[PDB]
RNA sequence: AUGAUGAGGUUAAUAGGUUCGAGGUGGAAGCAUGGUGACAUGUGGAGCUGACGAAUACUAAUCGAUCGAAGACUUAAU
RNA sequence: GACAAUGGUAGGAGAGCGUUCUAAGGGCGUUGAAGCAUGAUCGUAAGGACAUGUGGAGCGCUUAGAAGUGAGAAUGCCGGUGUGAGUAGCGAAAGACGGGUGAGAAUCCCGUCCACCGAUUGACUAAGGUUUCCAGAGGAAGGCUCGUCCGCUCUGGGUUAGU
RNA sequence: ACCGAUAGUGAACCAGUACCGUGAGGGAAAGGUGAAAAGCACCCCGGAAGGGGAGUGAAAUAGAACCUGAAACCGUGUGCU
RNA sequence: UUAAGUUAUUAAGGGCGCACGGUGGAUGCCUUGGCACUAGAAGCCAAUGAAGGACGUUACUAACGACGAUAUGCUUUGGG
């Protein structure tokens, strides 16, 4: 429970956060909006696992609309990748399907940065 | 409010014996050269 | 705020001219001093 | 003898550069070389380029073993300083000063 | 506030996740039925649930570096 | 040789030091003048020499003459540099990631999502301003950070009326 | 027996100009490489800036923000503490 | 070793001295410009368009001068 800026805003950034990522797989952020983003991330792919029309409803509260450009022809939805790609991936998989890695400072602020990536 | 006299170059210094910086925790990267800040990642390699 | 000075070519030119500094004796003394001092500018 | 460089004029305030100066001083260049790049602060890269090019003519000109190298020497001087104002409250103008500065390194093998 | 104190660092439950649970809310969606409907009942104390409680190494506390004793002299007593 | 006197503000009296110039005499100087620096030197004081370093072309001494002739204080004037201090501040506001570029990206370009104004943060034009407009390069300084970017810099262009 | 760059003109420098005011008007700062540009070919670190060699020169510990280079002020080393 | 007593080393940092640097532009030396006078010339220019400017002129041209559309000059007499 970290913050950054406002109650929704931060709401906003991580909801981006999110849907990036499942995206494409990993990306570059400071370790603070890490360590949140990871829990948001490893319960959609809870909900993704669950598969029902319930939990995919449910999915869809939180995550962005995207659009996602599958290899060749053919475009998914952020949604589609949760439910139909990421989550065929960690079935055999107990918990915990995500890794903060750390880059240390960035130059503009110094802030630290992080890669965070799935398996 | 307002310094009533001036700091002496021997009292302004010894407000500043505290004020350094700390030389970096750090480690060689096993088999790849440049070494890295401490528990952070070993780079592209 | 309004500030003094809201500029206005006419006006500028009318009051504080070469013309109208000519239109009286003093102006021509004004335009005499500045000559002797040697205003790149003169009258504008 | 035992090579030296310099860059003048740098535009950091000598108070900053001399704070990653004092990490460095005395050490063996590797290592120098290493708190330089892990040392996060802005004057820090600067003074690695100092260095890098210290030991560099310290192997092109007096062809000492740049393994053995040790920074024998390393400050900063004041050097010129710019001079620019800050508008403020009640329409009066403040002081700023963009100082710069100069830095030196020199390094070393034995004393002969 | 920062430091500091304390709980841990794989011979590991320190956090996150996962599966459970307390407590909070109060009967999810989907379907079915009853209505011309607005709606109602059933499925079903349902669904959801931050900080709280357990269990579980699935994610991360990796590798590594720095600091830290060899014990002065005199006099009295074994 | 004895003997006497010798605290001192306003203030009176006296004798001197040093600075610039001038006159006359007499000298020093690239085998290194003035100046600057350092020193354990000398005289009762102001002050005077000597050695070494620096410096690179001028300068003392004696007698006299004349003065823009001596600084610590004027909330004195100008300039430089401190202290406060790595302190106050960085000027109303939603941003995230992917991909480029580059010596270097929180800050430049492209992209998707999100967001804010919408009797206006939109579209025209008068006043005023006078190349800030466009393109390609550039990054010292300006930009309250960064900068590969810019109302900044360089080079080259751009305003077409019988109604 | 006038000044010698805070002096002497406000102005030794493209001064009644930067700049300031609606205007009348006010009104600066800023001189010196060297005998000669001989103004550092070339190698090296760097994007550049800047620097170390190698060279020009009597000298660049005269290298252009360039004669001499005081003090305040800022630093690095250490003998006694 | 036990007891009683006595001393020291440490410098995070500071102080005095010294050495080597940086900033800054005093000081010395220098003078292109000033300052006060001396002797003599000279004391007016203008509608035949002045003083003072504006805009232009050069291979390249921003600025100062010179010059004007015959423009960074034209003819002419003399000097060189
Ligand atoms: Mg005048
Ligand atoms: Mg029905
Ligand atoms: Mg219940
Ligand atoms: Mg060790
Ligand atoms: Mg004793
Ligand atoms: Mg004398
Ligand atoms: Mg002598
Ligand atoms: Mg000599
Ligand atoms: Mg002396
Ligand atoms: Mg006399
Ligand atoms: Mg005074
Ligand atoms: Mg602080
Ligand atoms: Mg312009
Ligand atoms: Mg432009
Ligand atoms: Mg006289
Ligand atoms: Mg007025
Ligand atoms: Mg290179
Ligand atoms: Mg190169
Ligand atoms: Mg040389
Ligand atoms: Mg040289
Ligand atoms: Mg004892
Ligand atoms: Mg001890
Ligand atoms: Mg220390
Ligand atoms: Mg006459
Ligand atoms: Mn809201
Ligand atoms: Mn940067
Ligand atoms: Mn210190
Ligand atoms: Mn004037
Ligand atoms: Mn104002
Ligand atoms: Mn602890
Ligand atoms: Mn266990
Ligand atoms: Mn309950
Ligand atoms: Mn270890
Ligand atoms: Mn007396
Ligand atoms: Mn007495
Ligand atoms: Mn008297
Ligand atoms: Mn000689
Ligand atoms: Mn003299
Ligand atoms: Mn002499
Ligand atoms: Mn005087
Ligand atoms: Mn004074
Ligand atoms: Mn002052
Ligand atoms: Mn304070
Ligand atoms: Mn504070
Ligand atoms: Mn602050
Ligand atoms: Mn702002
Ligand atoms: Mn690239
Ligand atoms: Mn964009
Ligand atoms: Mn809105
Ligand atoms: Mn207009
Ligand atoms: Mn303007
Ligand atoms: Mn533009
Ligand atoms: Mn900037
Ligand atoms: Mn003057
Ligand atoms: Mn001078
Ligand atoms: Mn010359
Ligand atoms: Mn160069
Ligand atoms: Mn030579
Ligand atoms: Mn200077
Ligand atoms: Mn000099
Ligand atoms: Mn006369
Ligand atoms: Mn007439
Ligand atoms: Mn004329
Ligand atoms: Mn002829």
């Amino acid at each position: 429970r970290k913050l950054g800026r406002t109650s929704d805003q931060r709401k906003a950034m991580l909801r981006d956060l999110a849907t990036s990522l499942i995206i494409s797989e990993r990306i570059e952020t400071t370790e603070a909006r890490a360590k949140e983003v990871r829990s948001v991330v490893e319960k959609l792919i809870t909900l993704g696992k669950k598969g029902d029309l319930a939990s995919r409803r449910n999915a869809a509260k939180t995550l962005r609309n995207v659009e996602i450009l599958n290899e060749d022809e053919t475009t998914q939805t952020a949604l589609q990748k949760l439910f139909g790609e990421i989550a065929e991936r960690y079935t055999e998989r107990q918990g915990g399907y995500t890794r903060i890695l750390k880059q240390g400072p960035r130059r503009g602020d110094g802030a630290e940065s992080v890669i965070i990536e799935l398996v | 409010a307002v310094p009533k006299r001036r700091t002496s170059k021997t009292r302004k210094n010894k407000r500043r014996t505290h004020f350094k910086i700390s030389v970096p925790g750090m480690t060689e990267c096993p088999n790849c050269g440049r070494e890295y800040k401490l528990s952070h990642r070993v780079c592209k390699n | 705020v309004k500030r003094t000075y809201q500029p206005n070519k006419r006006k500028h030119s009318k009051v504080h001219g070469f013309r109208k500094r000519m239109s009286t004796k003093n102006g021509r003394k004004v335009l005499a001093r500045r000559r002797r001092k040697g205003r790149k500018v003169l009258s504008a | 003898m035992e090579a030296k460089a310099v860059a003048r004029t740098i535009r950091i305030a000598p108070r900053k550069v001399r704070l990653v100066l004092d990490l460095i001083r005395g050490k063996n260049a590797a290592e120098a070389i290493a708190i330089l790049k892990l040392t996060n602060k802005a004057s820090s890269p600067v003074i690695e380029k100092v260095l890098m090019s210290a030991l560099a003519n310290a192997e092109h000109n007096y062809d000492m073993n740049t393994d053995e190298l040790v920074v024998k020497e390393a400050y900063a001087n004041e050097g010129p300083t710019l001079k620019r104002f800050r508008p403020r409250a009640q329409g009066r103008a403040s002081a700023i000063n963009k100082r710069t500065s100069h830095i030196t390194i020199v390094v070393s093998d034995g004393k002969e």
